[PDB]
């Protein structure tokens, strides 16, 4: 007898492997939610997940990649309840689909590595920023193809992830430097291509991942380099700003409260930025390469109704 | 007009490439990762021919099996392909007369001696040859050649000097120019008795030889009973014009662009780089026709196939060409 909310199902398998990421872990928790708890009626099933997704937003309010996972699972079970099976087969007809994304969204990243080959060409110095793991699997395919390139890793401050990526692919055997994020503007002229990855895509095409992907994006547009971004086909959320201000973590990005005893002072600003359509130029899906205008329409094609 | 016959002969420059050539002919040697049989064959595929006639005076067994592995024994080629075996040291012209004693060749047909490489059209050569037909019935042939304009004396093996007409471009006489580094044998001679009906005539040097001549079937019969001619232009184009036969007109032809023929490795040194550069427009390397290659072009004349393992920190300079199955290392150049 589980409850699927916090850790009695969900945070079990987040300590199982750091190959599954946050939103499909919620998708893995949401598909097994109605699988065991199948209350033989179409009404309270969706009322179970509306209780369960809204407390899951309440569980971690500042991991809005989960909110994209909370978004499209409702978009999954809506059309899966469509084809009009009167809930008779649609109990089984949903769970015979069932384990799709643990067989399909797990193979997002290698399918990204199938079609993201011909971006990193011969002798491209590559600017990466933040642990967006689809980039590394694209770089895993690049080392396994023995195609020639180099790599440059920025910081990820304060999220520390840039120190991991230097250790992650030096053992793989790529010539690489870790650079500070402060030294982007004096180095970007030698840099030719640049790869990042969003935690979620907004309505105009959003980069809702890290602290300064918009900073390195607006550098690259004045450098006039193709600012690519690597993601997959389950990373879409309706949450869409008008400025570069999303929901913050807890407070406004200009706090002026004081240090009580020894409180952290680098952690006063934001941790999530926003980039509109203007500064990206292409992105990757499991559907294929995608222009920043088509990422608006496919995020609206089944979203208005 | 129709039925474009031809005759292809390799195996005259075995003297030239003697550290090589013991196991394979000169024509089998790779210029840019692929040999130079098919450089001529695709060029007379451009000619719109119907049949060829090979001459293999040596290494005859390893010619046709390569043709058996070519596209030319498969029935959509422009020509059916025929070979003629021969024993060794069967020089030029004596290959013709025995073939003339066989006598398959009818009408107009294509002499390609040596091994050639070019970009010239087949069209404007031939109505120029038909213009000679409409200007003369005692005509012989039209010898198309290029113009090595900025470089005399670097046509390596033999320097060829030609004198021809202003208007009709009838080649008046041939005399072989000596070695240009040899400052001693400083005299040419042209007998002015045969200079009657020209009176304004052009004497040149820079017509680089490529032996690409086309002619009617009457002039090998003229060449037949004159069995004491052993070369193409060292003896026969002189004696046909040095007043011995009366009233026979051979023409040449000059073009303003690329046509060349391999003589030595120094010719193999130059025109390989000219073909690797864009000096062989339009016949370029990324066409990838022959062993249906996979070359992709990059700037500063980079010819890489697929399956090319390029290592880190190895600079690739200008004018290079890389096939598959290759692996460069670190720190090479």
């Amino acid at each position: 007898m589980s409850e699927f909310n916090i850790t009695e199902t969900y945070l079990r398998f987040l300590e199982e492997d750091t190959e599954m990421t946050m939103p499909i872990a919620a998708i893995e928790a949401l598909v097994t939610l109605l699988r065991i708890k199948t209350p033989e009626t179409a009404a309270e099933m969706i009322n179970t997940i509306k209780s369960s997704t809204e407390e899951l937003i309440k569980s971690i309010p500042n991991s809005v990649s989960l909110r994209a996972g909370c978004d499209i699972f409702m978009r999954f079970v809506l059309r899966n309840l469509h084809l009009y099976g009167d809930w008779e087969n649609c109990k089984q007809h949903l769970i015979e689909n069932g384990q799709l994304f643990v067989s399909r969204a797990k193979k997002s990243r290698n399918k990204i590595a199938e079609i993201g080959v011909d971006f990193i060409a011969d002798d491209d110095i590559i600017l990466v920023h933040g642990y967006s793991r689809a980039v590394f699997s694209l770089l895993n395919h690049a080392a396994n193809k023995f195609i020639r390139f180099r790599c440059v890793v920025t910081e990820s401050r304060p999220s520390k992830q840039g120190n991991q990526l230097y250790t992650l692919l030096e053992q793989k055997g790529i010539p690489v430097t870790l650079i500070v994020d402060s030294a982007v503007g004096a180095v970007i002229d030698k840099v030719d291509k640049v790869f990042v990855g969003a935690e979620g895509v907004a309505e105009s095409g959003g980069i809702i991942n890290l602290v300064g992907t918009y900073s390195v994006g607006v550098l690259a547009h004045n450098a006039r380099k193709p600012f690519y971004v690597v993601t997959e086909s389950h990373k879409f959320v309706r949450m869409f700003p008008l400025s570069s201000d999303d929901l913050p973590m807890a407070g406004p990005p200009l706090d002026f409260t004081r240090r009580t005893d020894d409180l952290e002072d680098a952690l006063r600003g934001p941790t999530i930025d926003y980039t509109a359509q203007e500064y990206i130029t292409a992105l990757i899906t499991d559907l294929g390469v995608l222009t920043p205008s088509a990422v608006s329409e496919e995020l609206i094609k089944m979203w208005y109704d | 007009e129709d039925r474009l016959q031809a005759v292809v002969l390799t195996d005259s420059y075995e003297t030239r490439f003697m550290p090589l050539t013991a196991v394979k002919p000169r024509c089998l040697l790779p210029l840019a990762n692929v040999p130079l049989i098919e450089y001529t064959l695709e060029f007379l595929a451009k000619a719109g021919v119907h049949e060829v006639f090979l001459i293999c005076s040596s290494h005859a067994n390893q010619i046709n099996d390569y043709i058996e592995n070519s596209k030319w024994n498969l029935p959509w080629s422009p020509f059916k392909i025929t070979t003629i075996m021969s024993p060794e040291a069967r020089c030029t012209g004596d290959v013709m007369r025995d073939l003339d004693n066989r006598g398959i060749i009818t009408g107009d047909f294509i002499l390609v001696s040596g091994d050639v490489l070019t970009n010239i059209d087949f069209s404007k050569m031939l109505e120029f040859h038909k213009k000679m037909h409409l200007q003369d019935k005692d005509h012989i042939s039209t010898m198309c050649l290029s113009k090595a304009s900025t470089y005399p004396k670097t046509r390596t093996i033999e320097p060829a000097a030609f004198v021809l007409d202003k208007s009709t471009s009838r080649c008046i006489y041939y005399q072989d120019l000596p070695l240009p580094s040899s400052r001693e044998k400083t005299s040419i001679q042209i007998d002015p008795e045969l200079l009657d009906n020209v009176d304004e005539f052009v004497i040149r040097n820079d017509l680089i030889d490529c032996r690409i001549d086309i002619c009617t079937s009457h002039v090998p019969l003229i060449f037949q009973e004159n069995f004491d001619y052993q070369s193409l232009r060292t003896d026969f184009v002189k004696g046909v014009i040095s007043s011995d036969i009366l009233g026979k007109h051979i023409y040449a032809y000059l073009t303003d662009e690329y046509a060349v023929r391999v003589e030595s490795w120094q010719t193999y040194d130059t025109i390989s780089q000219d073909f690797l550069g864009r000096w062989c427009y339009p016949l370029v390397l990324d066409s990838n026709i022959q062993d249906d290659q996979t070359y992709s072009y990059e700037s500063r004349h980079i010819y890489k196939e697929k399956d090319v393992v390029l290592a880190q920190s190895c600079k690739i300079g200008k004018c290079t060409a890389i096939g598959s199955g290759t692996k460069i290392g670190e720190g090479t150049k």
